[PDB]
């Protein structure tokens, strides 16, 4: 059965420029006349959408921005010219024979202007302590490129266990990243300590961004 | 209006049976060149097409799975049904109900998609979140924006909605995305707004977890002495 190879498996492309992605086939998938690959585009927390058929017919309503090429076994999708909303994971898959496959994907991602993170601290909720528990949480917002390094420090020193972390996926209106980091411990560690401190370092500044606070102190 | 609506049980012990259900409306499954059929996607993978029912009565199945699946329909009810034996990890995956549509030229593809239903195939147990609210430093030299949180720990299995004041606070959110820690899900929410529009206007996290089915709302409102 028909395997499909996407490549890139991520493009960074700056805006308004061309992205530009190809779809191998491991047989052709075209007769004389038609080639039966489409093209679907699927936003994070969101199903695929149907955007070519038929290697180069646009779907109804999709913009003009989008476009597809190719036969035989090679295809390509082109979006040109790049907009903030297009980031996306895009997929290919024949309808040769059964089984209909899909390509692995291919995320494209907007290129943009670096920028800061904006860093927010917050102690535990009082409701959380009165149940035991106790989560510092760190926001580490609208920055630029995804790659960010987030340090916990209790009372001076670094703490790297009881961490999690979550990465947002890239922004569709300005073309940033965010991140979450929460520490947790219990009530009982949290209350021995005096300051909590998470510090962001980026590479938009040789100096890591830096937030803290002091146990019951105001 | 076209609309393609799964519903699954959420969550399934392993080897057990999965009954998947599409309940659509805008076109009829007597229609011809209409089918109604299965897409899953594994959580941060690709897409693997499962089998597919068309307006003939005839059915396609993935081969390598053929042997796992049923597939039927219920003209009548606008529904088709998908079953898969003997659930493993491995079927774990969000469950896409697609309309596919069979070309003037032949071919195939997919039109129409439903917002998807997530399957977890697990031992583990359920359990509903606790919702925290994070407001504020106390004390912070406040600058021109102010930014809020909304922490939710301790549930499972997947999925859990976040919305801030009912959807209609949309714009300056970050929801992350969860993370699977010891058999517990952690999911948190970041909002900002100018310093004019908090404490001065009501926040308020709304948090829905369908496996527990629970609601719950937690007003965001400055940090007390407690």
């Amino acid at each position: 059965d028909i395997v499909m190879t996407q490549s890139p498996a991520s493009l960074a492309v700056s805006l308004g420029q061309r992205a530009t992605i190809s779809c191998r086939a491991s047989q052709s998938v075209s007769t004389s006349s038609y080639s039966y690959m489409n093209w679907y585009q699927q936003k994070p927390g969101q199903p695929p959408k149907l955007l070519i058929k038929y290697a180069s017919n646009l779907e109804s309503g999709v913009p003009a921005r989008f476009s597809g090429s190719g036969s035989g076994t090679d295809f390509t999708l082109n979006i040109h010219p790049l907009e903030e909303e297009d980031t996306a994971t895009y997929y290919c898959q024949h309808s040769w024979e059964i089984p209909w496959t899909f390509g692995g994907g291919t995320k494209v991602e907007i290129k943009r202007a670096d920028a800061a993170p904006t860093v927010s601290i917050f102690p535990p909720s009082s409701e959380q302590l009165t149940s035991g528990g106790a989560s510092v949480v760190c926001f580490l917002n609208n920055f630029y490129p995804k790659d960010i390094n987030v340090k916990w420090k209790i009372d001076g020193s670094e703490r790297q266990n009881g961490v999690l972390n979550s990465w947002t996926d890239q922004d569709s209106k300005d073309s940033t990243y965010s991140m979450s980091s929460t520490l947790t411990l219990t009530k009982d560690e949290y209350e021995r300590h005096n300051s909590y401190t998470c510090e962001a370092t980026h590479k938009t500044s040789t100096s890591p961004i830096v937030k803290s606070f002091n146990r019951n102190e105001c | 209006e076209v609309k393609l609506q799964e519903s699954g049980p959420g969550k399934l012990q392993p080897s057990q049976t999965l009954s998947l259900t599409c309940s659509f409306s805008g076109f009829s499954l007597t229609t011809s060149g209409i089918g109604v059929g299965w897409i899953r996607q594994p959580s941060g993978k690709g897409l693997e097409w499962l089998a597919h029912i068309w307006w003939s009565a005839s059915k396609y199945y993935n081969t390598a799975l053929k042997s796992r699946l049923t597939i039927s329909k219920d003209t009548s009810n606008n529904q088709v049904f998908l079953k898969i034996a003997s659930v493993d990890t491995a079927d774990t995956a969000t469950y896409y109900c697609a309309r596919a549509y069979y070309g003037n030229y032949g071919g195939y593809y997919f039109d129409y998609w439903g917002q998807g239903t997530t399957l977890t195939v697990s031992s583990a147990k359920t359990t509903a979140p606790s919702v925290y609210p994070l407001a504020p430093v106390c004390g912070d030299t406040t600058g021109s924006s102010v930014t809020l949180g909304c922490l939710v720990k301790g549930y499972f299995p997947e999925p859990v909605t976040l919305t801030w004041n009912s959807g209609s606070l949309s714009s300056g959110v970050h929801t992350f995305p969860a993370v699977l820690q010891s058999d517990l899900y952690t999911l948190s929410s970041s909002v900002t707004v100018t310093s004019s529009t908090w404490p001065s206007q009501s926040i308020t996290c709304n948090v829905a977890h369908p496996a527990s089915s629970t609601k719950v709302d937690k007003k965001i409102e400055p940090r007390g002495p407690t």
